[PDB]
RNA sequence: UUACCACGGAGUGAUUCAUGACUGGGGUGAAGUCGUAACAAGGUAGCCGUAGGGGAACCUGCGGCUGGAUC
RNA sequence: GCGGGGUGGAGCAGCCUGGUAGCUCGUCGGGCUCAUAACCCGAAGGUCGUCGGUUCAAAUCCGGCCCCCGCAACCA
RNA sequence: AAAAUG
RNA sequence: GAAAGACCAAGGGUUCCUGCGCAACGUUAAUCGACGCAGGGUUAGUCGGUUCCUAAGGCGAGGCUGAAAAGCGUAGUCGAUGGGAAACAGGUUAAUAUUCCUGUACUUCUGGUUACUGCGAUGGAGGGACGGAGAAGGCUAGGCCAGCUUGGCGUUGGUUGUCCAAGUUUAAGGUGGUAGGCUGAAAUCUUAGGUAAAUCCGGGGUUUCAAGGCCGAGAGCUGAUGACGAGUCGUCUAGAUGACGAAGUGGUUGAUGCCAUGCUUCCAAGAAAAGCUUCUAAGCUUCAGGUAACCAGGAACCGUACCCCAAACCGACACAGGUGGUCGGGUAGAGAAUACCAAGGCGCUUGAGAGAACUCGGGUGAAGGAACUAGGCAAAAUGGCACCGUAACUUCGGGAGAAGGUGCGCCGGCUAGGGUGAAGGAUUUACUCCGUAAGCUCUGGCUGGUCGAAGAUACCAGGCCGCUGCGACUGUUUAUUAAAAACACAGCACUCUGCAAACACGAAAGUGGACGUAUAGGGUGUGACGCCUGCCCGGUGCCGGAAGGUUAAUUGAUGG
RNA sequence: CUUGUCGGGUAAGUUCCGACCUGCACGAAUGGCGUAACGAUGGCGGCGCUGUCUCCACCCGAGACUCAGUGAAAUUGAAA
RNA sequence: CAUGCUUGAGGUUCUAACUCUGGUCCGUAAUCCGGAUCGAGGACAGUGUAUGGUGGGCAGUUUGACUGGGGCGGUCUCCU
């Protein structure tokens, strides 16, 4: 059976990743979102 | 020549194909073609905006001269040929000085033929000149409408228009939908009718034919639920209880939709 | 022991008789019911082919004939 | 369970608003016709389904009864 | 203009 | 054994190898491990990326639009799943190899010297550059057989021989321009064209000739007196070491691989851009630049371990699930099905007994043969090739493999062919034409004999027929209780739309429709085909009309 | 109403096939009536075949049973 | 009754406002966007604001109680 994750780096680097935040400001404030709580890993 | 198949399979029973044994048959003049892409139907938001679109065969574009503004030079019918995104066929011609262009065929024009252009051209089929010295009563086709924008009307299959009367800088002819527009006199038009007048013969015999062509399939509202349409739902078969409409909810039995009301006065008779 | 071959079996067709619920017209019969289509110019001149309609004879359209009356 | 009706021989008005029953066909009698039909003229014909009640007066109002015609009789 | 039948 | 073998991509990240370990992990024990500790291991001008080019799409200087955030989009520059330079055989470690070593190649760049010279683009032309199906050939890998070399002479009848076993290998490149595919060629004069120019391309005229020009597998020759090769000899501790090292050839068969981005044919009419070739513009012009030969050097950076149809990836697990592409031998066989094997890999991480009921998966069954049951559910049965033969009905294609029936193993006798192919002949005297006995291989025919209970002998491999309802058919559908008569469909009709189209997404700019133009586009209903589709415009819709009656903001006469 | 009535098929047929017309409450593009070919479509009937059945019997593997090792689950106010 | 002064309503025409998802020139190496110039329409269209109509395309809600279960039926205030 086909499950729902299906692993790929280049599609987890082009919609998750940190110059795809920084991209649009609704993503730049899930980084500083993220900086506040403390967050280690901040981005995919 | 129209084709009746014979049924061998049960798809092949009810095909009849459009056959013309004088269309070339080696490749479309390259330097004329450029590439076109599928859409969908959706527009640059992604969103479909006209459904019942997609699939089907690759396409090239293929720069057909609607302008014809070579005037006084002579030309010459080099071959007829199919083109993908028409339903009429094209002519490939040769100029005095190179210059080949391709332009839409009239209804017989074959291999030779001269096909001038200009005032003070002869009228015979395929010239291309201004309406105000076309003989009143002639069919003509390919008519434009503002001067240098190139054709727009007359231009399927088989289509023409007739020029009908002329009084001051405006000529009046009736179009093929049956109705009486105005036209500016210093437009251009081309004599006779297009080609292909068979088209309509034709059937295309199964399901996937429709395909081959880019259209999906139709569903009926009524075979919908509330949410969706509104004419579905109902317990068992229902005949759309309300007066028939659109799925935006517009009613389409009958309801005029034009509101130009800026190009009313180029209207002398509606089609209706 | 092999070959020929009668009886008898198996499958599938053709043809011809008898019969069959129910149905289409036909013929004959009596003081039956509804009308009056034709025969006189039969009271809308009739017939032929064809198409549509109607309880029924029949009516109407298109073409044809005189085997149609009056002057 | 709810609703609407019962009036000459037949099919329909009159009941709203209590005091006057009408239309067509049919029947009878006389006409025109050689005779019947068609047509013309003149008449008869329903105390209003039954009982009970209010009222000076009930086809008409209010009840029960006998006859009919429509709907409804659902969820497990 | 109406004029069916025996 | 068309994988349960080998290899790429994704994904994983030390799981790889060695030494020392068994607490925990391993559905049992463990001396073992994909487990703990500690060391080691990944070598490139040619492989994959990066650098060069673009598709869908993304972002987007100015710009247009929008309360703000922001939306769209021009120039442009990112984006492979595609285009575009060049390497193969052998040896080697416990762990890497087209990378290291040996041997033989190929591509491209830099700096010089000589000799001759019009150089120059982002712009113009050519080229790159391409669909579905089908068919006839040519060839190659691979497979068999014969010969040859080396060894053997068989625990049990025979085996010194038309005996048994193994091996009989060798690439890239260079030379060659073949089977075959496409194309007329050269000279001279000229020009309403390729945004300017052009000697380049396109167009026009005249003269001459039947011969050039471009692709193209493959054979042969060489690479190669070399590598490899059963094995033998010497040395050492049963295994390591060094040297030597036989034969290494012909005939048939033959791909789904290459010629082939070819040829024929059909509509549904089948990527772009750069690299590449050539032409000139702005600029030099006796510097620069270009073209040839020789010499000397260079090719940076990143990944290379291991799993990879799985115990290492997606599923909470060492989970009967899922995961894209390549190779794929022998005997039967049409076959990549099926059966038994090769190369290679494995026996699936609890066992040992015993032989109760009952449950699961099967084998056989007396007489009967659907009597079972909601219902022939399940099971049983049929099953191949050749030949004979075959109904109603029909849209003339079909129904049809209708139905039903006969033969089939092995061993001899006689007999008809095809393909390949020495010697020969011919002139195109050489990668050539015709043709040949033996040999090898592939098709038949008519005629006996013979064994068994049974010869399509195992695996594999349609049950059929007769009335009816529905839907014309192929197809789609409720991932996870409904696959159908439901949806779609070709065909039909009504209706709107004259192009800045109707319509749809967007506070808008704009976009789709469509680089389309009434034989077109949207909406709606019906649903192949045949015969047809009757009456009603009172209700509610839509279309048309303008006379009269009402009727909003607005205006403000009059009166109080 | 209803298993309407008649005919066929079966020893026997609330289903099936052909008819009748009394259509509670068919009907003509929410199309009417037919139709060759097609269907893992609904109903009925035949031939063959059979453990479906009368009515089960024997046999072969995996559990169940015993021995050694590891070792759950739902549930549970307390239980003489 | 021509006149002179204004305004309401309509028709015809003109260009100069506005419009062009028409041509060619420039920015520029550019089917965007601006400017210039031709051509067409032209005080129309179109947008702002005020207003009548239409408008399940969309939205926020309501849709009573008693009752020998709920629904259907009946009842719901006053007098003897
Ligand atoms: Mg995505
Ligand atoms: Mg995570
Ligand atoms: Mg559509
Ligand atoms: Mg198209
Ligand atoms: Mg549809
Ligand atoms: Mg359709
Ligand atoms: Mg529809
Ligand atoms: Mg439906
Ligand atoms: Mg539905
Ligand atoms: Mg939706
Ligand atoms: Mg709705
Ligand atoms: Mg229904
Ligand atoms: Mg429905
Ligand atoms: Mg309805
Ligand atoms: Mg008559
Ligand atoms: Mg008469
Ligand atoms: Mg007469
Ligand atoms: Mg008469
Ligand atoms: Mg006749
Ligand atoms: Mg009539
Ligand atoms: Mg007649
Ligand atoms: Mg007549
Ligand atoms: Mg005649
Ligand atoms: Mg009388
Ligand atoms: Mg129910
Ligand atoms: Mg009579
Ligand atoms: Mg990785
Ligand atoms: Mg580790
Ligand atoms: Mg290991
Ligand atoms: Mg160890
Ligand atoms: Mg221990
Ligand atoms: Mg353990
Ligand atoms: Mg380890
Ligand atoms: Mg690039
Ligand atoms: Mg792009
Ligand atoms: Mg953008
Ligand atoms: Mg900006
Ligand atoms: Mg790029
Ligand atoms: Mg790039
Ligand atoms: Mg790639
Ligand atoms: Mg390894
Ligand atoms: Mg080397
Ligand atoms: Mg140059
Ligand atoms: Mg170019
Ligand atoms: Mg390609
Ligand atoms: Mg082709
Ligand atoms: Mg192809
Ligand atoms: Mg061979
Ligand atoms: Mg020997
Ligand atoms: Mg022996
Ligand atoms: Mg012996
Ligand atoms: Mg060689
Ligand atoms: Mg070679
Ligand atoms: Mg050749
Ligand atoms: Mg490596
Ligand atoms: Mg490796
Ligand atoms: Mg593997
Ligand atoms: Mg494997
Ligand atoms: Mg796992
Ligand atoms: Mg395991
Ligand atoms: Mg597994
Ligand atoms: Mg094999
Ligand atoms: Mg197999
Ligand atoms: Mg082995
Ligand atoms: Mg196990
Ligand atoms: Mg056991
Ligand atoms: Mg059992
Ligand atoms: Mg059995
Ligand atoms: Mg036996
Ligand atoms: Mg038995
Ligand atoms: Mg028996
Ligand atoms: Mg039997
Ligand atoms: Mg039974
Ligand atoms: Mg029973
Ligand atoms: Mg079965
Ligand atoms: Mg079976
Ligand atoms: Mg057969
Ligand atoms: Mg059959
Ligand atoms: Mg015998
Ligand atoms: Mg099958
Ligand atoms: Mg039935
Ligand atoms: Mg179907
Ligand atoms: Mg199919
Ligand atoms: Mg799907
Ligand atoms: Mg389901
Ligand atoms: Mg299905
Ligand atoms: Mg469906
Ligand atoms: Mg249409
Ligand atoms: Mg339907
Ligand atoms: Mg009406
Ligand atoms: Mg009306
Ligand atoms: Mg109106
Ligand atoms: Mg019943
Ligand atoms: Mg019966
Ligand atoms: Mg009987
Ligand atoms: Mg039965
Ligand atoms: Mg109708
Ligand atoms: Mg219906
Ligand atoms: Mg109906
Ligand atoms: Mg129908
Ligand atoms: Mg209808
Ligand atoms: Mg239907
Ligand atoms: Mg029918
Ligand atoms: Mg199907
Ligand atoms: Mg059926
Ligand atoms: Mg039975
Ligand atoms: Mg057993
Ligand atoms: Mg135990
Ligand atoms: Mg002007
Ligand atoms: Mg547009
Ligand atoms: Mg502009
Ligand atoms: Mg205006
Ligand atoms: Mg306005
Ligand atoms: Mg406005
Ligand atoms: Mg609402
Ligand atoms: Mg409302
Ligand atoms: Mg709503
Ligand atoms: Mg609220
Ligand atoms: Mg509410
Ligand atoms: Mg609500
Ligand atoms: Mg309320
Ligand atoms: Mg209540
Ligand atoms: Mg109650
Ligand atoms: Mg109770
Ligand atoms: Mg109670
Ligand atoms: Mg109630």
């Amino acid at each position: 059976m086909k499950r729902t994750f299906q692993p790929s780096t280049l599609k987890r680097a082009r919609v998750h990743g940190f110059r795809a935040r920084m991209a649009t400001k609704n993503g730049r404030q899930v980084l500083s979102r993220r900086r506040a709580k403390g967050r280690k890993r901040l981005t995919v | 020549a129209i084709v009746k198949c014979k049924p061998t399979s049960a798809g092949r029973r009810f095909v009849v194909k459009v056959v013309n044994q004088e269309l070339h048959k080696g490749a479309p003049y390259a330097p004329l073609l450029e590439k076109k892409s599928k859409s969908g139907g959706r527009n640059n938001n992604g969103r479909i905006t006209t459904r019942h679109i997609g699939g089907g065969h690759k396409q090239h574009y293929r720069l057909v001269d609607f302008r014809r503004n070579k005037d006084g030079i002579p030309a010459i019918v080099e071959r007829v040929e199919y083109d993908p995104n028409r339903t009429a066929h094209i002519a490939l011609l040769k100029y005095a000085d190179g210059e080949r262009r391709y332009i839409i065929a009239p209804k017989g024009v074959a291999a030779g033929d001269q096909l001038i252009s200009g005032i003070g051209a002869p009228i015979k089929a395929g010239n291309s000149m201004p309406l105000r010295n076309i003989p009143v009563g002639s069919t003509v086709h390919g008519i434009e409408l503002k001067p240098g924008k190139g054709a727009q009307i007359a231009r399927s299959a088989g289509a023409s228009a007739q020029l009908v009367a002329r009084e001051g800088a405006y000529v009046t002819l009736r179009l093929r939908s049956g109705e009486m527009r105005k036209v500016l006199a210093e437009c251009r038009a081309t004599l006779g009718e297009v080609s292909n007048s068979e088209h309509s013969l034709r059937s295309l015999g199964k399901a996937g034919a429709t395909r081959w062509r880019g259209v999906r399939p139709t569903v009926r509202g009524v075979a919908m639920n509330p949410v969706d349409h509104p004419h579905g739902g109902g317990e068992g078969r229902t005949s759309a209880g309300r007066h028939p409409v659109s799925p935006w909810g517009l009613q389409t039995k009958g309801k005029k939709t034009r509101s130009n009301k800026r190009t009313d006065n180029m209207i002398v008779r509606r089609r209706k």
